[PDB]
């Protein structure tokens, strides 16, 4: 047609008429490397072509599939002017940078064809496995060889053989030497957590990438696939391309993975992140004003909210000389409620910070939040399957009740707040991941109250290995007197008779979560002049554990 | 290199940017760039094995008036 | 036909496919054989060929340093694609066992050659569509094996119509006759199924797994399908670090193309040359590395060299550093018997109290090695442990293996073991105690070898560790299991406030020295250092990390203790003392397991000073390590009749 071929003419001349920064192409130095042949890197940016043309970009997005074989003679012939190539190996359309992004609830039955980007995440992974591009195939009739056989969709067979007199009607010969093939993943992504408001319908679809789309694809990546759904007996199979691991649904672009200068960074973030965090980080109760603007339906009790700020940031992930990653996260826990006051805690954090799950006692039981292993039913092989603490790295995991439980699931999470790392090596299959995720418990007492006349150890579930692999305890404070039921009794009169208007932060939620990338950057370090200070305090606590003689109750 | 910069040249992008690596996804750092000519087929510059036969030649030949230049020196010293 | 460079517009697979060129190679490949010149001129390869028809082993092997010396125009051209190459010179090879051993042609023919050597290693995780049909060098740990199988190769058809019986026929996986062409004329007729008229072919598949020495934190291993022809047969184990060199080759199926639209598209590994490696890593090390580990070696105090840098990270437990680099060699496993293999490794079970870091110290020793694993107690069980069934999908049988076999001659940590099920602790036993499993399953019986050193991390029963118990008792274990280890050496922390002093400086200087803030300046930036070594207990400088590397794999596969006879009777009439006064107190014997054990410690440390022979240096040390794990295991009440009494035997050197 030739529709298709006015869209590639043009195309073929932006390429050297819109510049990037100076006055060179940025796909000029891209040009220099494919002339090495192990690299196909092929870029192509949304953003910037719609700056020359905007019908013309209209037909490439809404008609992929059919433009799909004019991209690659297009692109071919463009870098044959660049520099001379041979004639023994293809290449592949990168197109990536789609500010556009669709989700996997909002389709329907013309999806196909369309150049769009889905988000999620791939929680299975499929080794490669070749497929069968450009073959030669072989006439047992005549004994004819037929060169160039591609293979769309189906077993593409030549139905008329060079001889027109007989033919071949059943099968052929693969070539050896003479046939290329390219590589794929069969993976299987998931639905996040994050974005299903409404309605808990699990479900994946088929992704397909490319050669080299590879490496980069292990079970725990959030990224998000870029390319066209295709339609096959019948099924649906999402045509991949590119990768492009970041935040979850939207957020920033750097955490900890990507390190850089701070001038770059400046020239990336928007004009309004720079005056919000310089004017309000020099006040003096920075610390104490984010806890009441967080939680107004929690009256008193400061020490429950500052341990749940500190919870998101924490400490970092160092590195020990032989490179070995210890701790590197806090740990906290409450108890002296039977679930009652306790249950705000954890709701609050799981709308906020969306790297959160939620479970009971009884709903986790051996496995299933760490690493699930089960034989598959379509290819007869033990797979891995993440868990919950897999797919909320660097976060936090909630869980309320710690007494409706056995104890086989207590053994395979010690590793959890110790090293943060999973090793289940089950039937032969190794499965060594990590994850940073603190674990947010909430103890539970034995009776629901606190005894007075039992001990303090007598109250409470956990034992020593436990608490010892724990970092900090908090314990509810509980008071029996007549003004703590006289002062809570007037906020939840404010609530519920002025509904959205018992609300007096000083800051909003919008603010709070900018500031969340900002401690990640500019890691502080250890003055000279606090070694000093810290070896004269922790005699202090070495004598306030021993309050017998030897070992008492909490072991620090 | 130095005493013969017409075969291997190295190219990368040290200094402040990222000191080549390139995090690509099939093995970058500090790769090699051969200097031979152009040939009729039009493509990468291949090597076989009778082409390394006189190029080694070509490097050795640095060699041997370096052999001879030093060997002055010790008929001096005697 | 002389000149090969000029290939005139053809490609690899087709300027080596006539007969041109082919009268010289053929011709200077031929006469190479029978004339070989080597050295000092030592035709060697003529003895060779008498040697492979002794026992019927078709598999002549070549350097390949020797081809590429004597034809430098032709260490290219074989590389390229060997892929016809080598199968036309196994015709050549006939010519020649066939002209001067006539009694060789009653055996059968097509001898293979083979090839090793090889100047070029690929990992298995860069191979993809670019290696497609190329004979590369990849090694890696075998998984499993799979015995004799009979593959439909040949199958006899009774027919009448031309008195000329149907085949023979192809319906191996190598390549098959699907129906329309048939090889005779394309002919067909009626068919009889037979009994005894099947000659079936040897076929088997091997599982191929990266090794775990490259296997960090946070990565996904891939397996690799490994398929084997005939004569290379049972020529490897399960999980044993060896090599083998193969084409990387699609897979061509013939069971799907008569329903499925698209074959089954993978991508496997034929047989070519197998090499099992171990006695080869040593010889091929580096050379400057050997003359600067001697020099350090002459100084007397290389014996705290290696204890002060076991775990940089925490201060204290000099006792708990010491088992942790004499169980890294696990000693040297020999037959000390007649007919009983006594086996010969270092088991070390280390118990603490819960809030001393256990698990901190296994996670150094596994880094610096060159294989470790890792594992825990509720992520295995008595399947995933060392073998255990079919492969259900078009009726087969194949064996899978676990983690000990896989973990060869290396140091195993086991995580949460007193939490283990009372199933799992009694099945253990089989697998330490001879090193091997006889797996009896289908009726075929194979054994292998699996050298491991058990390091486990115990816990106490309930709350903390209580001193007053004995150690048998006081953790949740059963007995059989206490009684195969070596090194008990447990610590019990408590307040201490003439030693608190150093704990809390020892962690803000590492808290430091370990940042990442800290290593732009040290690590990224050489020549410069914000801190220098920590204060040792020792007074000795600590080794960084590429001394430990080179360290292992050199004294270990070199120098061979044997043993000796010295005043090793002394230790006879000693040994008697102790025996008839430990029920004096309150205290149980000393078994016959510490009289066979003198052995295994005295070998480790003569290993670090580089000793042919056992010295009485050694055997001295190694009594005060067995003395003060045992006495950990009973009261602190009956210490000050067992440590005043054997006071001259607790202070040595």
């Amino acid at each position: 047609d030739e529709v298709a071929e006015k869209c590639q003419k043009l195309f073929l001349d932006f390429l050297e008429e819109f510049q990037s920064s100076d006055g060179e192409i940025k796909y000029l130095q891209l040009a220099e490397e494919l002339i090495r042949p192990e690299r196909n890197t092929l870029v192509v940016s949304f953003v910037d072509l719609e700056q020359f043309n905007q019908q013309l970009s209209t037909t490439i997005q809404e008609e992929f599939y059919r433009v799909y074989p004019y991209l690659c003679r297009a692109l071919k012939t463009f870098v044959k002017d660049r520099k001379e190539i041979p004639l023994a190996k293809d290449f592949y359309v990168a197109f990536q940078d789609l500010p556009t992004r669709h989700k996997i609830r909002e389709l329907t039955s013309s999806r196909i064809g369309l150049l769009t980007r889905i988000s999620g995440q791939v929680v299975r992974t499929h080794p490669v496995h070749p497929e069968l591009v450009s073959g030669t195939f072989l006439c047992l009739d005549c004994q004819t060889v037929i060169r160039d056989v591609e293979q769309q969709f189906k077993y593409t067979q030549p139905n008329i053989c060079r001889n027109p007199v007989c033919a071949n009607r059943r099968r052929f010969l693969l070539d050896t030497n003479k046939s290329r093939f390219v590589d794929f993943q069969k993976v299987r992504i998931q639905e996040t957590q994050a974005e299903l408001p409404r309605g808990s319908i699990p479900r994946s679809l088929e992704v397909i990438l490319r050669a080299e789309a590879v490496e980069s694809a292990q079970a725990g990546d959030k990224c998000d696939f870029t390319g066209t759904l295709i339609v096959v007996s019948y099924r649906l199979v999402f045509l991949a391309c590119c990768v492009a691991p970041t935040n979850p649904r939207f957020g920033g672009k750097e955490l900890r993975d990507e390190e850089q200068t701070a001038e770059s960074i400046k020239n990336q973030m928007t004009v309004k992140e720079w005056e919000k965090v310089f004017e309000m980080s020099q006040d003096k109760n920075l610390y104490h004003n984010l806890c009441t603007s967080l939680f107004p339906t929690i009256h008193g009790n400061d020490e429950v909210k500052r341990g749940v700020l500190l919870m998101l940031f924490g400490g970092v992930p160092k590195t020990t000389g032989e490179g070995t990653s210890l701790r590197g996260d806090i740990n906290v826990c409450i108890v002296g409620d039977p679930s009652t006051a306790k249950s705000q805690f954890l709701k609050h954090v799981e709308e906020f910070s969306p790297r959160a799950v939620y479970t009971s006692g009884k709903a986790s039981s051996a496995a299933g939040l760490t690493a699930a292993v089960v034989r598959d039913e379509e290819s007869h092989e033990f797979v891995i399957e993440a868990g919950a603490l897999m797919l909320a790295d660097n976060g936090v995991c909630c869980i309320d009740e710690f007494d409706k439980m056995d104890v086989r699931d207590q053994v395979a999470i010690h590793e959890a707040m110790e090293q943060q790392t999973i090793s289940i090596t089950k039937a032969g299959v190794k499965a060594t991941l990590n994850a940073r995720t603190s674990i947010l418990a909430a103890a539970n007492p034995i009776s629901g109250h606190y005894d007075r006349s039992k001990s303090l150890k007598q109250n409470i579930n956990l034992s020593a290995p436990i608490m010892s692999r724990f970092d900090l305890f908090f314990i509810l404070v509980d008071e029996c007197n007549e003004v703590t039921d006289y002062a809570i009794a007037r906020r939840i009169v404010d609530l519920h008779s002025r509904i959205e208007e018992s609300i007096d932060r000083v800051y909003s939620l919008d603010d709070i979560r900018r500031y969340l990338l900002f401690a990640r950057q500019f890691k502080p370090k250890i003055s000279k002049e606090s070694e000093d200070f810290i070896v004269e305090q922790y005699k202090h606590l070495r004598q306030r554990d021993g309050s017998g003689v030897t070992k008492s109750s909490w072991r620090i | 290199k130095t005493v013969y910069p017409a075969s291997y040249r190295f190219r990368q992008e040290r200094s402040v940017p990222t000191f080549k690596d390139g995090t690509r996804r099939s093995d970058y750092q500090l790769t090699i760039e051969p200097l031979l000519e152009q040939e009729a087929d039009g493509a990468a510059p291949q090597l076989t094995a009778s082409r390394l036969l006189q190029r080694r030649q070509i490097f050795s030949q640095k060699l041997v008036e370096h052999v001879k230049e030093h060997h002055k020196a010790f008929l001096a010293s005697l | 036909i002389e000149n090969l460079e000029d290939l005139k517009g053809h490609s690899v697979r087709e300027w080596v496919s006539m007969a041109g060129p082919r009268l010289e190679i053929h011709h200077r490949f031929k006469n190479f054989l029978r004339t070989h010149v080597d050295s000092h001129g030592h035709n060697v390869f003529k003895e060779r060929i008498s040697d492979m028809c002794k026992e019927n082993r078709e598999s002549l092997v070549v350097n390949y340093e020797d081809l590429a010396a004597r034809e430098h125009v032709l260490a290219y051209f074989l590389p390229e694609a060997p892929a016809e190459l080598l199968q036309i010179f196994d015709e050549a090879a006939l010519e020649v066992v066939l002209a001067m051993y006539p009694k060789y042609d009653r055996i059968t023919n097509h001898i293979h050659v083979r090839i090793s050597h090889l100047p070029l290693v690929e990992e298995l995780r860069s191979l993809r569509q670019l290696h497609l049909n190329q004979l590369i060098r990849t090694s890696g740990v075998v998984t499993s094996c799979t015995g004799v199988l009979p593959q439909l190769s040949m199958v006899k058809y009774n027919c009448n119509k031309c008195n000329f019986v149907l085949g023979p026929f192809c319906q191996s996986q190598n390549q098959e006759v699907k129906p329309g062409s048939c090889p005779e004329c394309q002919s067909a007729g009626p068919f009889e199924v037979n009994m005894e008229e099947t000659i079936y072919q040897n076929y088997q598949r091997i599982r191929i797994q990266e090794s775990p020495g490259k296997v960090a934190a946070g990565r996904l291993p891939r397996s690799k399908d490994a398929i084997l022809l005939a004569d290379l047969v049972d020529s490897c184990k399960p999980g044993d670090e060896i090599e083998l060199t193969g084409i990387y080759h699609n897979n061509y199926d013939g069971s799907l193309n008569t329903a499925n639209g698209f074959p089954v598209f993978a991508t496997v590994i034929l047989a070519n040359h197998v090499a099992k490696k171990n006695k080869v890593a040593v010889g091929e090390l580096t050379d400057e590395d050997v003359k600067m580990i001697t020099s350090l070696s002459k100084d007397q105090q290389i014996g705290e060299k290696i204890f002060a840098s076991i775990a940089p990270s925490i201060y204290g437990h000099e006792d708990i550093k010491r088992g942790l680099a004499l169980a890294l060699f696990g000693g040297e496993p020999k037959n000390p018997g007649g007919k009983h293999k006594v086996r010969g490794d270092i088991n070390v079970l280390l118990c603490g109290d819960p809030g001393t870091a256990k698990s901190q110290f296994l996670k150094y020793i596994e880094k610096v090695s060159s294989r470790a694993i890792f594992t825990t107690g509720q992520g295995a069980s008595a399947v995933g442990l060392t073998a255990y069934q079919r492969h259900p999908v078009s009726r087969e049988w194949t064996l899978e293996a676990g983690a000990l076999v896989l973990a060869d001659r290396g140091v195993c940590l086991i995580d949460e073991f007193d939490k283990m099920n009372d199933q799992d602790r009694t099945s253990i036993h089989e697998a330490m105690e001879q090193q091997s499993i006889s797996i009896s399953k289908a009726g075929i019986v194979t054994s292998l070898q699996a050298r491991c050193t058990v390091i486990a991390a115990a816990n106490p029963i309930g709350g903390r560790y209580d001193p007053s118990l004995t150690f048998s008792e006081n953790v949740d274990l059963t007995e059989p299991i206490i009684s195969r280890f070596d090194i008990l050496c447990v610590v019990r922390d408590t307040v201490d406030p003439v030693q608190d002093e150093m704990l809390a400086r020892f962690v803000v200087g590492s808290h430091v020295r370990h940042h990442p803030s800290n290593k732009e300046e040290e690590g990224l930036a050489n020549g410069s250092a914000a801190e220098p070594a920590m204060p040792n207990t020792y007074g000795v400088e600590p080794l960084p990390q590429e001394v430990l590397k080179k360290y292992i794999i050199y004294a270990k596969e070199r120098v061979h203790p044997k043993l000796n006879q010295m005043d090793q009777d002394k230790v006879a009439k000693m040994y008697s003392d102790l025996r008839k006064e430990s029920m004096a107190t309150g205290s149980i014997p000393i078994t016959v397991r510490h009289i066979e054990s003198m052995i295994r410690m005295a070998e480790a440390h003569a290993r670090i000073h580089l000793r042919d022979y056992v010295i009485e240096d050694d055997v001295n040390m190694a009594i005060r390590v067995m003395l003060e794990s045992f006495i950990d295991t009973q009261k602190f009440s009956v210490m000050r009749s067992m440590r005043k009494t054997f006071a001259r035997y607790l202070s040595f050197r």
